[PDB]
């Protein structure tokens, strides 16, 4: 589960509980 | 918006973006004064924008106003995403007009297959990122708690309903969140979470604004 909430990102630790920081540096689920 | 067109311009004057710096989340208008988005959107310092379709471009119907109080459900969980629900008070009220207008709190909970209009600014892909300028739109219904359940086990409250397709293809994503459900002019979701976006079995899941009406209420009552 991952909210759809837009954060840009670099590490996995920017992001919320159940999204991770993907290869287009946005959150988002794996 | 994953699987949705593009809407008129100023067609859904309800809709709002909440800024810091960029757009990040969506919201709705209940009143002049007042915006409800999801819990999880929380920031301390927030920009609302009105009357937006172009999100990169001023178009001249735009109200950009403050967050003068930012106030979430006291038992949200950003664990579970329990009481996903949040309430921003404008500093100063929006003026109203054909581009900027409030849409209803609902009179009663929605039943399982009500046709409903889900709107953002979101990614439009289900796998890798494109965000748009203009404002996406989709229809699609309320689906039953079972089929939701059944979806996400252990994972889905009385305060969450899914609205969408079983099959994928079409759903909210990344940076709709705290954007509007509106089913018969009611609102009666707000974006929260899934598991990816448009995946098949996967519909997303949006706070049940009907178990909310008194907490709002009484929210504005002592503000
Ligand atoms: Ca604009």
């Amino acid at each position: 589960g991952c909210p759809r909430i837009l954060i840009r990102c670099k590490q996995d630790s920017d992001c919320l509980a159940g999204c991770v920081c993907t290869n287009n540096k946005f959150c988002g689920s794996p | 918006i994953v699987g949705g067109y593009t809407c008129a311009a100023n067609s859904i004057p309800y809709q709002v973006s909440l800024n810091s710096g960029s757009h990040f989340c969506g919201g709705s208008l209940i009143n002049s004064q007042w915006v409800v988005s999801a819990a999880h959107c929380y920031k301390s310092r927030i920009q609302v924008r009105l009357g937006e379709h172009n999100i990169d471009v001023l178009e001249g119907n735009e109200q950009f106003i403050n967050a003068a109080k930012i106030i979430t459900h006291p038992n949200f969980n950003g664990n579970t995403l329990d009481n996903d629900i949040m309430l921003i008070k404008l500093s100063s009220p929006a003026t109203l007009n054909s581009r900027v207008a409030t849409v209803s709190l609902p009179r009663s909970c929605a039943a399982a297959g009500t046709e409903c209009l889900i709107s953002g600014w979101g990614n439009t892909k289900s796998s890798g990122s494109s965000y748009p300028s203009l404002l996406q739109c989709l229809k699609a219904p309320v689906l039953s708690d079972s089929s939701c359940k059944s979806s996400y086990p252990g994972q889905i409250t009385g305060n969450m309903i899914c609205v969408g397709f079983l099959e994928g293809g079409k759903d909210s994503c990344q940076g709709d969140s705290g954007g509007p459900v509106v089913c018969n002019g009611q609102l009666q979701g707000i974006v929260s979470w899934g598991y990816g976006c448009a995946q098949k079995n996967k519909p997303g899941v949006y706070t049940k604004v009907c178990n909310y009406v008194n907490w709002i209420q009484q929210t504005i009552a002592a503000n």
